[PDB]
RNA sequence: GAGCUGUAAGUAAGCUUUGAUCCAGAGAUUUCCGAAUGGGGAAACCCAGCAUGAGUUAUGUCAUGUUAUCGAUAUGUGAAUACAUAGCAUAUCAGAAGGCACACCCGGAGAACUGAAACAUCUUAGUACCCGGAGGAAGAGAAAGAAAAUUCGAUUCCCUUAGUAGCGGCGAGCGAAACGGGAAGAGCCCAAACCAACAAGCUUGCUUGUUGGGGUUGUAGGACACUCUAUGAGUUACAAAGGACGACAUUAGACGAAUCAUCUGGAAAGAUGAAUCAAAGAAGGUAAUAAUCCUGUAGUCGAAAAUGUUGUCUCUCUUGAGUGGAUCCUGAGUACGACGGAGCACGUGAAAUUCCGUCGGAAUCUGGGAGGACCAUCUCCUAAGGCUAAAUACUCUCUAGUGACCGAUAGUGAACCAGUACCGUGAGGGAAAGGUGAAAAGCACCCCGGAAGGGGAGUGAAAUAGAACCUGAAACCGUGUGC
RNA sequence: GUGAGUAGCGAAAGACGGGUGAGAAUCCCGUCCACCGAUUGACUAAGGUUUCCAGAGGAAGGCUCGUCCGCUCUGGGUUAGUCGGGUCCUAAGCUGAGGCCGACAGGCGUAGGCGAUGGAUAACAGGUUGAUAUUCCUGUACCACCUAUAAUCGUAUC
């Protein structure tokens, strides 16, 4: 699916607790930001997590 | 053990204490034909071309353990062994010694 | 090459028409052109029309189950030199 | 038998392949259709000397 | 080692003592459909391209040979845009796909009726279904550990601890671990500090980019400083990867001891009599119930060959410690904290240790973590890289063998040619069937009959066992007769 | 088994003479009679898969009977360069190299393919068998391709 280029970090599941513990279930998802980072042949368009940007953004 | 051309001695049957020869050996039922050792009386089918309204009479199988191979140098039948040092199994009669054909 | 199995003698749609025509019965997967060329490299006759058609596979029942016959392919063929090609 | 007295010619294989299947095993499958019981044992026997002549060409590869 | 041609009965024509049939290993052939793979399709069929080859005076028609899609090494070659890069044209390539044992295992996702005598947190349950990955097993694994002794020293599985400590609308219910006894028991490779080269710096750098040497731990171990040894030590199951010579096991096979005569019988293995062998009295068959008739068993014995398991023989490969103390290194968006969830026996509870999404975010040996919030001293241990056999869970199968397990409405749905007749558009549902006799010797011939079916004569111990074929119960339909 | 030798026998015009046979209201042949006739008649699609046809059968099936048969045994039957399809074309739809999305499975879609119920597409009379006919053979045709060819035209042509 959808996955941090450089780290690898995806989505997950869990329940979704209420004020009186009725739980339906849910899903996270990665803070995935499409970002033209710099690789062999074309600096490509991609999908790159907003954690992996803190240091390594190439142009 | 028994095959055809050597002699006989019925131990076990209506027809017991009769010598005789084989015949022809049914290998698979263990089966052997002696002659003039139970013979039959089959209501043939006289429409057929040979014979003109008979009853043919031919001799019916008896089992390989009715049977008894006979060296009558002591006046027995005996039982059968196998010594060779010659290539190929000369079967051997125990109880006498001597070499059988 | 050998694509005639056998020939076929019935009553009277193959031995009643024996002035000009034979009846073989060849093999499957070959065509009308291939007889042309075979029932001539063998009898040495040339021929003129070759007819085919192809007979399903029929019912039969011995004992207590049942079965089907075997398919088969059958040709006609109609010389024009020679004749004789049956004995 | 047959099976050694092969390895005769390798020219000769073909030369006779083509002697016993095209010349008398189909000779031998027309007189069956027009009316013979005299020999159809020699139908088994002219098919089993075909085997033994195109086993031995494997050999020679 | 003499009969054979699957069911085989039945005839035909044959083959075999110049060793056939039958049995085991190894090679040969293996049409078309199928992941289907030249393109197409409603599986088992239809249409082609370029090379060599037959054929025809020549087209038409045939045979062999190849040609799917992605990936990744390559060679070209113009790219919108000069250089040049996504495209494109080819040579190669045991690379890949699908099938499964519906068993066991590890991940991703993941319910309900039900129990609580209703029901929602909870239990049923991380179970059933489904999807991906493999293996002969898989997973966990070489202490940032248990624990409170003058501690011992990876993981895994059984016994006990224990239905105890706990968690719980404190309801229903869920439920450990270390200690102690055992089955089994081996530990090792990188990263960094660094020394030497080769493409970019006078570059200031042996650090950066690549590749070889070095180097692996807590009693603090390595760079660097010093001497004292440099042949013994090997594994290709972890730690680097390439052959022979005969030992033993498996898939054919051979030898293998000893009973004769009478009575009843259709038949002796039976009872009555005498004999014998026994590392052999397990079992099956033979006209009835056999240690001695047959096939065999205890025991010896056997491999042209193709795998398989190990011994030692090669052959590859390899440095082993100690002391010093100045300097450099010892895994970073990592550990951890707040908000939201999951999981540990443990339901946010005072909640430790463990992982996930989001934002914040470190110290560097006088360091960092844990010991059930947390803080202070004593105590053990060294997180953020990886690879590892055995004990353990299974059985669609192949070989020997057992059973106070069944004996045709039983045991498999199935002892009969069974997932088959038959029902359904489809997924799917699914029964019924066994027995002549010791041997087919299965009723020659006469007679009533169109034939069936009978009655005599015959085979047989018995047809009152005739293929409606062993024994033949009751219900129910008959014909006869004493009251 | 009782219900019981009861309810049925599935619209509808038959009568007789002759044969056949162990057996006939039922089978075959003859004459008279009645019924449909915008159909109970004559050809082709869909679907079924040997039923079609000749010679022999009478246990089962046929709502009775049966010498009969769409039922049993043996032996036969379907012929195409021109008819309906394929080697030609595209609708609705389906599938789809790269590509774009999605916990996995997978969903969508561009170039290209597949797909007739439509467009294109060269043959008609007469004879014949116990069962086949624009198919087989009689007489005359026509479209595509190939080979010899002569009058040949030539920057002509494809
Ligand atoms: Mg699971």
């Amino acid at each position: 699916g959808k996955q941090c280029f450089v780290t690898g970090r995806k989505a997950s599941t869990g329940n979704r607790r209420s004020h009186a513990l009725n739980s339906t279930k849910r899903r996270w998802n990665a803070n995935l930001q499409k970002v033209r980072i710099l690789v062999d042949g074309k600096p490509k368009k991609v999908w790159v997590s907003a954690r992996a940007l803190k240091s390594g953004k190439v142009t | 053990h028994i095959k055809k051309g050597d002699n006989v001695k019925v131990i076990a049957g209506k027809d017991k204490g009769k010598e005789g020869k084989v015949i022809a050996t049914l290998p698979k039922k263990d089966r052997v034909v002696v002659e003039g050792v139970n013979i039959m009386k089959k209501h043939q089918k006289p429409t057929q071309l040979n014979p003109e309204g008979g009853i043919l009479e031919t001799e019916a199988a008896i089992h390989v353990s009715n049977v008894q191979l006979l060296d009558p140098k002591t006046n027995e039948p005996t039982r059968v062994g196998y010594k060779f040092v010659d290539g190929k199994k000369v079967r051997i009669a125990k109880k006498s010694g001597e070499e059988i054909k | 090459r050998d694509i005639l199995k056998r020939p076929v003698i019935t009553e009277k749609s193959s031995e009643a028409m024996a002035e000009d025509k034979y009846t073989f019965d060849v093999d499957t997967r070959v065509n009308k052109t291939q007889v042309k060329m075979a029932v001539e490299e063998i009898f040495n006759v040339k021929v003129a029309s070759v007819n085919i058609m192809n007979y399903k596979p029929k019912k039969k029942r011995m004992g207590r189950y049942q079965g089907y016959t075997n398919k088969r392919r059958k040709a006609i063929v109609t010389l024009k030199e020679g004749s004789d090609d049956l004995f | 038998m047959k099976a050694k007295e092969i390895r005769d010619l390798t020219t000769s294989e073909i030369e006779e392949q083509i002697k016993s299947s095209k010349e008398e095993l189909f000779n031998l499958r027309f007189q069956l259709a027009t009316g013979q019981l005299e020999e159809t044992a020699r139908i088994r026997t002219v098919r089993k000397t075909i085997a033994r002549l195109k086993t031995v060409a494997r050999e020679r590869e």
